[PDB]
């Protein structure tokens, strides 16, 4: 959700 | 840059509003903190689900077993979890609310205040300020600036609070559940910053290099669209259109080297952030496996930083918003700050009774706030009586107008006093004086509202019958009584335009309800029609005889009756007395008497990219790979979190945690790979179309005839912008965003196979959720929109009556009553300001509303993906996976509403580039078709022509126009005025086809004949001619086409045009550059190459139009004496102003009106007596007087 998946 | 002090900016915040201000950034604090204890929490739920999910696996002995502890403490925990995240819900709602609404609050009650207080300054400030100053600059600062205020003074604190709070709250957590990785994320921070940099730089390097590259094409494009009729008449059209298409060929290669660099640049910042937190992630394994750490409190302070790290770039935005309302704010303050000497809404100053009004100006010397620049009155004495009327006169300068400008103390005077009875003026009240002053100036105004109301602005207690009487005693009542709607009529800058003396009148009339002691009247005689002025001059003089009154205008008719006439001079007075006596002095007075005696949506600009079926489909199925790709993190990052929560035996974890961090490398290094891919794919695929639209586009451009390019509606400019947008706009939907877009709908797409695939109703669920509160995140947005639109609807009605008070200021500071503009203002701000209360309130619930849903949704997460989903034999490891598929994959679906705009631009732009290439002309030059004659010898056979230029089809040019010119003879053509001589030269070069009549050549109608060919046989010589940067050999050299001109060839013309002197005269000779580039030259030369490439062609028609307009001198002699040596051996036609160099001519013609008038060679003309003869009998004097 930041970034990469989450 | 300047900036206000941050406590004189709240100064009209008191009591409640510091207070609104306090709860309200308090409440922010909290909302702030609210978030980082989530995570907080979260790192609790891994440990719970981490310690049965090493007891569960640990076992492989016993199952019912693990059914009862397990269930338990999941049962427990789980609901203790659950739990506190419904309490941090309704917290952040209510936080959320408290904060959005009160800041809104504060903020409204003081703009109300601000805006008030503002205009009432403004109001305040003597005229001397004004006239120093642009009122338009300054209402439209009033309007701009309060709303930048308001922008600074907003909610925009609390979130800048908030996301402080976030940020302590953040690191706090981060820093006291363990030190070592935040230091080492803080590392990595700055390596982030680096990359960030570099990317900045490389934007900037091609922003100047891609100005420079099509500057290069544009540059081209400019002066073959502005030499459009050269290039036409030489068609040289597929030459241009080389050169552009060169230019683009250039463009184009500069763009794919750009689209490379700028995808492997942002390629590698993915890649470096992929290592960073990969590698920061491997650490956080790596204190983990010592025992150090626990699994979860290792996202916990992940998290938790990373939110507080983002959270400062999230912050830095509202700084500046606060920032700027500063500084809009001390230009704001500024005003309202000062005080002038002035006032006139003071309440101070004598105000006497019994007034007998004798008036004087005592050495009095003054200049307007230009200073020293000019000083008008240079001393000055004078004395009007009481009951008497006096009339200033002068020359020029109106310091006659300075005496009622003075009079009224608009201004205080240099030195002097000007004095009302016996006092100064400057001690009587300044309202008072001016309501015992009353006015009428040259240009009457009139405020928009019902006539009575104008006349209401004498005095606000007065009743229809004051009114009527006022009216009627200006003789203005018969002329408005039949007016309709009587008193009520409207009157204004829009609707009920009336006559000036009719508005004169009606200012007379209000000036008259005034009661005035004093009367000043500035030419309000002048400047209006002579019949009515008797009208309002009756008036004016009915207007006086109960006061002492001070005239000035042009008008001596009005000044015979003035008791004493005063003149002046240099600033000076001089002549003063009675007419008769100012008449025996014979000065000034004497003197001046004696001198006045198309939509679209479609793809077929899709189907011209067709031409590539390649470097389509390798970028998007490598945009798919990588759509299938971004998920596989989230697999990958479950997985690490999920084995080592579901790790049972320790040993074995260790192992693992390395091959995954491996991997979750390995997907990074491959996205590499695919992102440069699709950027270069789409990139090169970009910029290959680009040259095709704008080839297509400016072939199909040459392709337009003259009657297209002379439309006000197309210029060069405009057809360069629309040239070079549309085909700039067309790339921005092909490009990028589409490869985006797939890359997005496959990233959900492979995200949702996945958690669908695992969670079972887990997903469904979600999808119930995330759509909800994503719409309601776009509601949202349009209610801000509605609310935002209505209020600048609001406040327009009050800027709308702020502008009429300031601009026609120095009018209402003469009729006082600006309490009156105060006081509606206020009312008209009174709606607003109850608008601005609703606002707050509808602000916070909506913000709270998708605060809380966002909230509450996270608890429905984990307590369906604990308990029923947990209860059951479904693990966590797969919640933590679908959670993050899923919500990146929406995530990545708000990048398709973001980027919605950009294809709706890109179709408004690429409906005009296609229309623009399907037009055809009415004449083509591109038609091979046409006849060629086999014939060499010229005549021209004009014959009944009418023409019409299609821009102005109101006067007509030609009408019946009919001429004969055998070969190999002059037709001289001679002209009252206008391009009906010129029409000859553009009608023969088929620039148009006239709308009745015909013209020949050989005896063939050049309509039907050849349009190439038929200008190939065309002479061509204009006024100013126009050459291209090049070689003047190729500026000569353009006069043939399809053909190389020869080295000796173009000697011959240059040596024929007597230009050959400067040619050989030059360091570079024939290769010199010439247009301004490389070099400069006069007119002389411009024109003999001019020639050179006329007669290069070797043409059976020259045409000569007005060849010497613009020369002087021995230069029309020698360009005369080529001009002459060019002719005589072919046809031509000779249009030129100099009748004297037409001497020699074969046949002279007349043209009149568009017929033809007068006809024969020149001593038959100069036989008969007529037009002609005049024609050359004028300029004939012009040379006596010269000689």
């Amino acid at each position: 959700x930041l970034x990469l998946x989450l | 840059k300047p900036a206000v002090s941050v406590l004189t900016m709240f100064r009209y915040a008191g009591w409640l509003d510091r207070l609104y201000m306090l709860v309200g950034t308090l409440a922010a604090i909290i909302h702030g903190v609210a978030l980082p204890l989530m995570m907080l929490i979260f790192g609790d739920m891994t440990d719970s689900f981490a310690s049965v999910g090493q007891v569960s696996k640990q076992s492989t002995q016993m199952s019912e077993a693990d059914k009862r502890a397990m269930f338990a403490k999941l049962e427990e925990e789980m609901t203790t979890y659950a739990y506190y995240y419904t309490g941090i819900g309704a917290g952040v709602l209510i936080v959320a609310y408290i904060q959005v609404s009160f800041w809104c609050l504060a903020a409204g009650r003081q703009i109300h205040k601000i805006r008030q207080k503002f205009f009432h300054a403004i109001m305040n400030q003597e005229i001397g300020w004004f006239d120093v100053h642009d009122v338009g600059e300054l209402n439209t600062r009033l309007t701009d600036d309060v709303s930048k205020i308001n922008e600074g003074i907003g909610d925009k604190i609390g979130m800048f609070f908030q996301a402080m709070a976030t940020f302590f709250g953040g690191f706090i957590i981060g820093f006291t559940r363990g030190w070592k990785l935040t230091l080492v994320i803080l590392a990595i921070s700055p390596v982030l910053g680096l990359s960030a940099g570099i990317w900045a730089k490389i934007l900037s390097s091609f922003t100047d290099k891609e100005l420079h590259a099509y500057a290069k094409a544009g540059a081209v494009a400019e002066e073959v669209l502005a030499a459009i009729r050269t290039v036409i008449a030489f068609g040289g059209q597929k030459k241009e259109l080389e050169r552009y298409n060169n230019n683009l060929e250039e463009a184009k290669r500069l763009g794919i080297k750009k689209a490379i660099t700028a995808n492997i640049s942002m390629g590698a910042a993915f890649l470096l952030i992929y290592a960073s937190y990969a590698l920061a992630f491997w650490y956080g394994t790596s204190l983990v496996i010592s025992k150090e750490y626990s699994i979860g409190q290792v996202l916990t302070v992940f998290f938790s930083v990373l939110i507080g790290a983002f959270s400062v770039g999230q912050a830095s935005p509202n700084i500046e918003a606060f920032a700027n309302a500063r500084g809009a704010a001390y230009e704001v303050f500024k005003i309202i700050d000062n005080k002038p000497s002035i006032d006139s809404f003071s309440k101070s100053g004598h105000k006497p009774d019994n007034i007998q009004g004798n008036l004087e100006f005592k050495n009095i010397h003054f200049s307007y706030p230009s200073r020293k620049e000019v000083q008008i009155l240079k001393g000055l004495n004078l004395k009007v009586k009481s009951g008497q009327t006096v009339a200033l006169v002068g020359n020029s300068g109106c310091g006659k107008s300075t005496t009622v400008q003075l009079m009224q103390r608009l201004y205080d005077p240099l030195d002097g006093m000007v004095s009302i009875d016996g006092q100064d003026i400057r001690t009587i009240n300044v309202r008072y004086l001016r309501e015992i002053i009353g006015v009428v100036s040259q240009e009457p105004v009139l405020f928009a509202t019902t006539i009575a109301e104008n006349i209401r602005y004498g005095r606000e207690d007065v009743t229809m019958d004051e009114i009527e009487k006022a009216v009627k005693e200006a003789n203005a009542y018969d002329f408005i009584m039949k007016l309709p709607h009587q008193f009520d009529t409207l009157v204004g800058e829009r609707g009920a335009q009336l006559s000036g003396g009719q508005k004169q009148r009606i200012a007379i009339a209000r000036a008259l309800v005034r009661n005035p002691k004093i009367l000043l009247l500035d030419e309000a005689t002048s400047a209006l029609d002579t019949e009515s002025e008797a009208v309002v001059q009756a008036a004016l003089d009915k207007a006086r005889e109960g006061r002492t009154t001070i005239v000035i205008a042009h008008r001596l008719s009005t000044v015979r009756n003035a008791d004493v006439i005063a003149g002046f001079d240099g600033g000076v007075i001089v002549e003063q007395g009675n007419h008769d006596e100012l008449m025996r002095e014979k000065g000034i007075y004497f003197k001046l008497v004696m001198t006045q005696t198309p939509p679209a949506s479609f793809w077929r600009i899709l189907k011209l990219n067709s031409t590539e079926w390649p470097y389509f489909v390798v970028g998007i199925f490598c945009a798919i790979i990588n759509g299938g790709l971004q998920p596989a993190f989230s697999v990958i990052f479950s997985k690490v979190v999920g084995v080592f929560t579901n790790g049972g035996p320790p040993e074995t974890q260790r192992q693992n945690s390395n091959l995954f961090s491996l991997l979750f490398l390995i997907l990074g290094i491959i996205s590499f790979i695919t992102f440069f891919l699709q950027g270069f794919t789409f990139g090169k695929a970009g910029e290959i179309l680009t040259k095709r639209l704008r080839y297509m586009v400016f072939k199909s451009m040459l392709r337009q005839d003259v009657s297209w390019f002379d439309d006000p509606k197309n210029t060069t400019g405009a057809l360069t912008t629309r040239l070079a947008n549309d085909a700039a706009q067309v790339k921005g939907a092909t490009g990028s965003r589409l490869a985006v877009i797939f890359q997005n709908i496959a990233n959900l797409g492979t995200g949702i196979i996945i958690s669908l695939i695992y969670g079972w109703q887990l997903t469904l669920l979600l999808l119930a959720i995330v759509p909800i509160i994503a719409i309601a995140g776009v509601v949202e947005m349009k209610m801000l929109s509605g609310q935002a639109l209505k209020d600048k609807k609001e406040l327009e009605g009050s800027g709308k009556i702020a502008t009429e008070a300031i601009e026609n200021f120095r009018t209402v500071v003469s009729l006082t009553r600006e309490q009156k503009f105060e006081t509606m203002y206020a009312q008209s701000l009174q709606i607003p300001y109850r608008n601005a209360m609703k606002k707050a309130h509808v602000f916070g619930i909506t913000f709270s509303f998708t605060q809380a849903m966002m909230y509450f949704s996270y608890a429905a997460c984990f307590r369906f993906g604990a308990y029923l989903v947990t209860q059951q034999l479904m693990t966590f490891e797969n919640v933590l996976l679908v959670f993050s598929a899923i919500v990146f994959g929406a995530m990545a679906v708000g990048q398709v509403s973001s980027f919605a705009p950009d294809y709706a631009k890109a179709t408004v732009s690429a409906s005009h580039i296609i229309r623009i290439i399907e037009k055809t002309p009415e004449i083509d030059s591109y038609s091979t078709q046409g006849l060629k004659p086999n014939m060499l010898e010229g005549n021209v056979q004009f014959s009944g022509v009418v023409f019409n230029y299609p821009t102005r089809p109101s006067i007509p040019v030609l009408q019946g126009l009919s001429l004969e010119v055998k070969k190999g003879q002059t037709l001289a053509l001679v002209g009252s005025s206008g391009c009906g001589k010129s029409t000859v030269v553009q009608l023969l070069e088929r620039f148009y086809d006239p709308m009745a009549g015909s013209v020949f050549l050989d005896g063939k109608e050049i309509k039907q004949l050849n349009v190439q060919w038929l200008r190939a046989q065309l002479g061509i010589v204009s006024q100013e001619p126009i050459l291209f940067d090049c070689s003047i050999a190729e500026n000569i050299a353009y006069g043939d086409n399809s053909r190389v001109v020869s080295y000796e060839e173009i000697v011959r013309a240059a040596k024929e045009a007597n230009i050959h002197q400067f040619i050989d005269s030059l360091p570079d000779k024939y290769n010199t550059r010439v247009g301004d580039k490389g070099t400069q030259l006069s007119g002389g030369q411009k024109q003999r190459i001019a020639i050179a490439r006329a007669l290069v062609r070797q043409p059976h028609i020259l045409l000569l139009d007005e060849a010497t307009s613009a020369l002087d001198t021995e230069s029309e002699k020698v360009v005369q004496e080529a001009l002459d040596k060019a002719r005589e051996g072919r046809t031509c036609i000779v249009i030129a102003h100099r009748l004297s160099t037409i001497q020699n001519a074969d046949l002279i013609v007349v043209i009149q009106n568009g017929k033809v008038k007068e006809h024969g060679t020149h001593q038959q003309l100069l036989a008969q007596k007529g037009i002609y003869f005049s024609m050359v009998s004028v300029q004939a004097g012009a040379k006596r007087s010269l000689e």
